[PDB]
């Protein structure tokens, strides 16, 4: 028998092993989220180490295969996300030395809590108060202090951890066959092994780098507009051609410009689109907003849900006597069990989050023909663009009246169309040049392009050139910035929230076309279309058994990366905002300094 | 069962498709590799025989299903195996079809 | 019609013609060894001519087809052997002057004569006398004489002859498209043409020296173990931590170590296990010992011989009436013509060498049915590997018992075992060092790595690193060390003994897991086991038409050459020779010299 039929052989195995195991882990997982009780914690803790090590004993056997000798493309992609080692190539000190770091990251990040001068005992920690303050007040001393005192205290002390950190993972991926920590990251999108669909992991930065220069124009009109707004509500702190602070972008990070609604508002007297007391009215709850949601999936030509999804899912909370997250999760337990948690309230966010979670199970469900290895979509972006689509199509007022939420007697008008685009573009394309920037900047970290001294300077080089925020204070080099991140901190990946949002785009223009729409691409709805939703499915049927160039030509029709219809969502609101960007000079300048 | 029906078994690996209507309950370590491990497990020397641990949680695709198959066959046979034929009354003083 | 079908009908007249040729010189050359007569000499002279002159005219027909159109294997295959021009490829002058040096190299080397200033009509050529004395006596001074006169002769005299012959076979392969002549022979062992199983030229060089890794450490242990029981027989002469002189090796060139069982015996105290005597009393002779070892072959699964095999062959002298060669020498005339030429004597010698004979044969039957052009086996060394194995299987204690040798009451013991292996090592892996430097100094002599003022320096630098045998005195650069060998000087191959050895013992291996064994691979036996004989019969089917690493993997069941099976043959011996050699340090020092 040849190396092919040994390796098939030990793929069925450990794909009905796998399957078991997973199985149990998100079942004991799954009781912990939904009864937090210390005979919880115990099955997950015990079933955790065992389905760790069984990964870990069957990734082991695995190393005796070559690969270089298996020409099935199936067989070949599974033993690849099987036979990667990880960080079990270096030693033994430099493995526990590797995960002390990260164990302390993650107490410090959660645990700090920073301490005021005005009362010795007036500290708070970081989610409650401190995120209240960088959103709803309008003081400018006041959020300036929490945004540096805040740094302050966590990026002076992971500093000399951050700096550890980067020496060892750096060693950790040259040891697999790689150039830096940052190509590891970029390995996901990686395509080899079939001609005219490669994607080599350095085209991923040339990718970014050609679909931002697009942005710019649109986000520069934008940060143009926010800055105008925002003298009135911020005097004789705001260069007419200087840049903005990082303390009045609305969150402790500037991620997301959602906080900068209230401020910078285009047309304040008439309110925006909400149908939370239009449920209230008609006496509905969680369990009809699921089914309403059903009832959408099920038009597009998607199939219905399980039995076992109404029956054990937990879709509302019983009270403070089962205590749960609640934090919206889409639970792919595995072999036909999927739970949804979430407790969804009568309101209007909870309607499209709902949305968002159903989306997600549709797209499990898909590729639930798939062995263990592949059960999971294109890439870390594939997943979380299903279920953003969905939401978007449902939060259109078309199909918002159509179900019974808004009354027959309502026609949208221009104004509550600007006020919509302009709020979406505060989270959607508002933290892409943060993205960018973040990225690009770590990348260039691992690979030793920026040496350890200029850590700081370059953060905010880059700051004041991509997004245009200018530092309020000065910074010393003993801080750091990027660490004060949870999702750098972490050790998690954040390129996978540019790529999404792009993917956003071009998965809802490929789908208006099929729909046979007519207006604008923010009024699209893929509701009753059958053409739509079967071109769509043959996308989430694939999962992982496919590479991401050639599932994405199967809907949107193009192998590369494009970011077109990123700007075609926001055409009207790119055409309003340079209509109005013309009374004082657009852009801003990188040598301008509150300071 | 909640805690897993692992009572049920079925053969993953065998050197030959089986004949029809045949049945083995060999439990013989299958010889993946080239060598034929001595009878004991380990790297390409796999177990034939796996498990299910049906859950009443599963979807319906991984529910147990009892399947029964009924085999029929006529070797020109007097055919003993026979189905209800009638059951009627009895007429009286008329003539009718017996 | 295409080049293929031109190419078909040319092979199918070709195979017609040559068969019934080549059973004529076969028929010829037969009548010429079993009777040496002027008339037998003559039918001999003209076949051969015509034979040789056949297969000129054939070649030389065959070189109009460019063999790039042909995709067929099988033809493919049979082309190559046949559109081969060889030497012929050089001019006029060329041809002549390379016959004529290897003329007077076999003249020289048959002829050669080393006269003793002890009495000056005291000469004697190379096989009678001369080897008697390296091989039984045991005084340094004469053996030592007879060592150094032999090469001061031959060495010097064929050292002009010898710097010319490299240069014309240098040259003549070059233009058959080679890089050298060394290259040449290893062609033979070269795959091209079917993905999955090539073998490169130059990956031989790679497999010689990354097997012979593993065999250092089983040959240094022996050569140590060697070296301290001649320091008894041979004091006053021999380092602690020194090298072996080459004349103390029990032959002229130190091939083979079999004359150094009587002097390094582990227990001389019980005889080693022969069956001469037990022949003697049950009345056996050459027809029973053909017999039954027919039976052994029979047993395994392999069929009967033909009627004219028992009728034909003489497998007896008959005296001094009919000169025969008493070289056993198998015989294959084709078209079912199997004959076996050999004075079978009553001793076990001539016992094991009857299953050699007769393991040939039964490969020369197994590939009967391919045509002429593939009528031989995978390369070089397949064919003497197969016909080993059975003389092994045969030399067991367990066959000798069975069959009626041995008597019953007789178990054997752990000393009879090592004297055994000990036996068998010192012509099978000792062997293995002289026959590994041999080969990679020539490839570096027509490859150029050598210069020519640097043959005999190069040839003892690499005598002391790899073999470990020191030079007794210095020698001159007029001296020619290597032509002293049979097989150097008449052009023939010398690496087909080095990879039959190996392959020897990955067929022992492969043979006893079919088996069923559960002992020692020394104690395997083959017989009764028709698993066994059904996967090598599979094998020797096949013959030529078919890569050598394709039929490796019918029974061993590896795409490439392995060593590990040779060290598991002698792993008992190895844990009794490294409990031994500690009292002594292991290895030899390059540096030391008895001069
Ligand atoms: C590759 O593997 C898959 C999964 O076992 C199988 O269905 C397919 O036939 C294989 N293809 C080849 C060419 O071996
Ligand atoms: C739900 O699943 C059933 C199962 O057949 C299907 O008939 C139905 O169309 C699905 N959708 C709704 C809204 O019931
Ligand atoms: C889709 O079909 C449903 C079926 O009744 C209908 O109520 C709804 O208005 C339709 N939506 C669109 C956008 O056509
Ligand atoms: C290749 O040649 C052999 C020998 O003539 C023949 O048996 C075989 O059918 C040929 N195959 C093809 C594909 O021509
Ligand atoms: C096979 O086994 C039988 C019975 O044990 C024995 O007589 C015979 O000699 C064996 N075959 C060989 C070739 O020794
Ligand atoms: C010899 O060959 C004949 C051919 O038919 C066969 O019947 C017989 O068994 C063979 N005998 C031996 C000892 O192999
Ligand atoms: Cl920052
Ligand atoms: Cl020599
Ligand atoms: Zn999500
Ligand atoms: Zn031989």
């Amino acid at each position: 028998s040849t190396i092919e039929e040994q390796a098939k052989t030990f793929l069925d195995k450990f794909n009905h092993e796998a399957e078991d195991l997973f199985y149990q882990s998100s079942l004991a997982s799954w009781n912990y989220n939904t009864n937090i009780t210390e005979e919880n914690v115990q099955n997950m803790n015990n079933a955790g180490d065992k389905w760790s090590a069984f990964l870990k004993e069957q990734s082991t056997l695995a190393q005796m295969y070559p690969l270089q000798e298996i020409q099935n493309l199936t067989v070949k992609l599974q033993l690849q996300a099987l036979q990667q080692n990880g960080s079990s190539v270096l030693s033994e000190d430099k493995s526990k030395r590797l995960n002390t770091i990260l164990n302390t990251m993650s107490t410090i990040y959660s645990t700090g809590k920073v301490c005021n001068p005005d009362n010795p005992q007036e500290c708070l920690l970081l989610e409650p108060g401190l995120n209240e303050i960088m959103a709803n007040s309008l003081d400018y001393n006041e959020r300036l202090w929490a945004w540096e005192s805040w740094r302050s205290e966590v990026g002076k002390q992971l500093r000399p951890l951050y700096e550890e950190y980067v020496v060892l993972k750096n060693e950790m991926a040259r040891a697999n066959h790689y150039e830096d920590y940052g190509d590891y990251w970029r390995g996901d999108y990686e395509v080899n092994g079939v001609d005219g669909y490669d994607y080599s992991r350095g085209q991923l930065i040339e990718d970014v780098e050609h679909t931002f220069e697009e942005i710019k124009p649109l986000y520069e009109h934008l940060h143009a507009y926010v800055r105008a707004k925002l003298m009135n509500a911020y005097p004789s702190y705001i260069s007419p051609i200087g840049c903005l602070p990082a303390h009045l972008l609305g969150d402790m990070w500037g991620r997301f410009w959602t906080n900068l609604y209230s401020l910078t508002v285009p047309f304040g007297q008439k309110p925006n689109i909400d149908v939370t007391d239009a449920m209230v009215d008609q006496a509905w709850d969680a369990q009809r907003i699921f089914k309403e949601a059903e009832k959408f999936f099920v038009s597009v030509g998607l199939p219905n849900m399980t039995q076992g999804f109404w029956e054990n899912s937990m879709l509302t909370d019983p009270g403070n006597v089962q205590k749960a997250v609640c934090h919206p999760t889409a639970w792919d337990l595995g072999k036909g069990d999927f739970r949804i948690l979430m407790c969804t309230k009568v309101t209007m966010d909870d309607f499209l989050t709902a949305h968002h979670e159903m989306g997600h199970i549709q797209y499990d469900m898909a590729y639930a023909a798939q062995p263990f290895l592949l059960r999971n979509g294109a890439n870390e972006g594939f997943h979380e663009a299903v279920g953003e689509i969905m939401s978007l199509s449902a939060a259109t007022p078309k199909h918002l009246k159509s179900i019974g939420l808004l009354s027959p007697d309502f026609q949208e008008d221009n104004e509550t169309e600007i006020n919509f685009l302009l709020k979406q573009a505060l989270t959607i394309v508002g933290t892409l040049p943060f993205t960018y920037m973040l990225e690009k900047w770590r990348w260039m970290v691992f690979k030793g392009e920026i040496p350890k001294d200029q850590w700081m300077k370059k953060w905010w080089e880059m700051k004041r050139e991509i997004v245009g925020v200018v530092e309020p204070v000065p910074h010393d080099e003993t801080y750091c910035d990027p660490a004060s991140l949870f999702h750098v901190s972490n050790d998690y990946s954040f390129i996978r929230y540019y790529t999404r949002t792009l993917y956003q785009f071009q998965f809802q223009e490929a789908l208006c076309q099929a729909a046979k729409h007519e207006g604008p691409l923010h009024k699209c709805d893929i509701s009753n279309s059958t053409e739509a939703g079967q071109k769509l499915f043959n996308m989430l049927r694939l999962g992982k058994s496919e590479p991401w160039t050639l599932a994405l030509e199967n809907v949107v029709g193009a192998k590369n990366m494009n970011v077109r219809p990123l700007l075609n969502y926001f055409e009207p609101l790119f055409t309003w905002l340079k209509d109005q960007n013309k009374n004082s000079f657009v852009g801003w300048s990188t040598d301008w300094s509150p300071y | 069962k909640v805690g897993g029906n692992y009572n049920y078994l079925y053969r993953l690996f065998r050197k030959s498709n089986l004949k029809p209507f045949e049945r083995d309950i060999s439990t013989e370590i299958y010889q993946a590799g080239n060598k034929p491990c001595n009878g004991v497990a380990g790297f390409n020397c796999y177990f034939p025989l796996r498990s299910y641990g049906f859950r009443p949680t599963y979807g319906v695709g991984h529910q147990p299903y009892r399947v029964v198959v009924l085999s029929f066959e006529l070797l020109h046979a007097p055919a003993t195996v026979c189905g209800p034929k009638k059951s009627t009354n009895l007429v009286k003083n008329k003539c009718v079809n017996f």
